[PDB]
């Protein structure tokens, strides 16, 4: 809170975190593609996608 | 360096030529496997089979005659060459076979020991002769339900199913006088031969003309063959190209020679005037590969086949080779079409002009057959060296850009990519 309720220092500082925060989801999601890039997308059949592959 | 041809009561055609040893005397049918249906499709090769029988080919050898025979897809040929003396025997021999013989060839025990072997022969090919296979199922693909879908040697499942009554139903319907050119090549004068056939009389099926079928129609489409066991990938690519007797015969030729061919071993083919091979050499994306323009009747395959063991680059091999021909559109220059006309006019000379006759048959009879005359190799040069950069450039603007292509492969196409990805390069992004 920054003090001895919700007010000004608390919504200054939630201002500056919600500022921040969507840059480290893009961080994150970066990480997704990367795990989801070394095994590729599965599919509905639940198996291998190996055999035949589209662009 | 005299193309005479006269018509009596069956249409003789010659072309003399004294320096040559040796006479090469045959008939050559308008009608080959573009003619079958896909139940008797083998029926032409099983033929020629025959004609080529140990039976017949040792009657000929005592004569001192050497046979041979070609199946094609617009047409048929039967030939038999000879000395320049025996020129009159090999006539006999001839007549022999298509009249006198056409019942002693087809018999039940040299029927059955001839359909064996093409048997076995058609599927060496399909096993092994995996370049002319996959060429062979590129014009099944590109003219599927089509006359000229249909292989010449046949399919297994069509050949082990033929019998006798088929190759004569074949031989009455096609083997006709009207659906024939009887072909002279080697050293013979025309006035010669024409006498020996003019002697002997006997029309023997006379005003009988062969069935009519559809039109020939390239359709954009594609057939892969995958098979990981083998060591290499084996493509074939192509557009609908220009059927013989077309304006534009030369110029697709012509753009055919200025990609040319290659083999990655031969160091002398690494050097050549092809923008083409600064991009492929790099990398090394291919063993080799070879640009045509196949031309018949009704249509032909204007494209290239290659043969490759970088199987992770396939995609860069087609790349390059599209974008390159995207520039015959566009941005050929002078000097590629002049070096195009050089090689073209050498190529075509050594095949008009080879040290064997049998190839000339074919080559003049393939020609009478589909515009009653041949052109000469000298008028074939006046045509070759009339092309302007202007020419190539509307051609290919109505023949390679943003048009529809077939595709055939086999072997580890994993890396092949689709049609539509293969089909997108046939041009490029403009403002
Ligand atoms: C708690 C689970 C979960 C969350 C939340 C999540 N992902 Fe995913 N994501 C997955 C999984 C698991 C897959 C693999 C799905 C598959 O291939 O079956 C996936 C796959 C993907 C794909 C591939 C296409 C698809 O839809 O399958 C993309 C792109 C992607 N996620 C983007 C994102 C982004 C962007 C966010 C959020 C901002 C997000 N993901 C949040 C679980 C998640």
């Amino acid at each position: 809170w920054g003090g001895f309720s919700v007010s000004n220092p608390t919504i200054q500082r939630f201002f500056a975190l919600h500022y921040l925060v969507p840059f480290i989801i893009a961080a994150m999601v970066i990480m997704h593609l990367m795990a989801l890039h070394i095994h590729g997308s599965s599919n509905p059949l639940g198996i291998t996608g190996n055999l035949d592959r589209i662009p | 360096a005299e193309v005479t041809q006269l018509s009596n009561g069956i249409v003789v055609a010659t072309e003399h030529n004294p320096s040559a040893h040796t006479a090469s005397v045959g008939v050559v049918f308008g009608s080959g496997a573009a003619n079958e249906n896909p139940y008797n499709n083998g029926v032409s090769n099983l033929w020629k089979n025959i004609f080529l029988s140990k039976e017949n080919s040792a009657v000929a050898a005592k004569e001192g005659l050497a046979l041979s025979s070609n199946i094609s897809r617009d047409f048929q040929s039967y030939i038999v060459s000879s000395l320049p003396g025996s020129t009159d025997k090999s006539l006999d021999f001839l007549n022999q076979s298509f009249i006198q013989q056409k019942a002693n060839l087809l018999s039940s025990s040299n029927f059955e020991a001839t359909k064996k072997s093409v048997l076995k022969q058609v599927q060496d090919f399909e096993d092994n002769d995996h370049p002319n296979r996959v060429l062979e199922h590129l014009h099944s693909t590109a003219f599927q339900n089509t006359p000229l879908s249909l292989p010449t040697r046949g399919t297994l499942e069509s050949l082990e199913n033929l019998v006798v009554a088929d190759l004569e139903s074949f031989a009455n319907n096609h083997f006709l006088n009207s659906n024939a050119v009887v072909v002279g090549t080697g050293n013979i004068k025309h006035e010669d031969l024409v006498n020996s056939i003019e002697s002997k009389n006997l029309s023997l099926q006379t005003g009988t003309k062969p069935v009519l079928k559809k039109k020939a129609a390239f359709l954009g489409s594609e057939v892969r063959l995958r098979d990981d066991t083998l060591p290499k990938a084996w493509i074939s690519l192509a557009v609908e190209g220009e059927p013989v007797n077309s304006p534009n015969y030369f110029v697709a030729k012509l753009a055919a020679q200025i990609f040319g061919s290659y083999n990655a071993f031969e160091p002398a083919s690494r050097l050549q005037g092809i923008k083409l091979l600064d991009n492929i050499q790099e990398y090394q994306l291919c063993d080799n590969f070879n640009h045509f323009s196949l031309s018949y009747k009704d249509s032909g395959l204007w494209g290239f086949s290659t043969a490759t063991r970088n199987v992770t680059m396939i995609d860069d091999l087609i790349h390059f080779t599209l974008k390159q021909w995207n520039r015959l559109t566009i941005s050929v220059t002078d000097t590629e079409v002049e070096r195009a006309k050089s090689l073209l006019k050498l190529q075509l000379g050594q095949l008009y002009e080879s040290g064997n006759p049998v190839n000339d048959a074919n080559l003049l009879g393939a020609e009478v057959l589909i515009k009653g005359s041949k052109l000469s190799l000298g008028e074939a040069f006046k045509k070759i060296d009339a092309i302007t950069v202007k020419d190539v450039k509307a051609w290919a603007g109505k023949r390679l850009w943003d048009q529809d292509i077939a595709i055939a492969g086999t072997g580890q196409i994993e890396g092949l990519l689709d049609y539509m990805r293969i089909r997108s390069d046939m041009s490029m992004m403009r403002w």
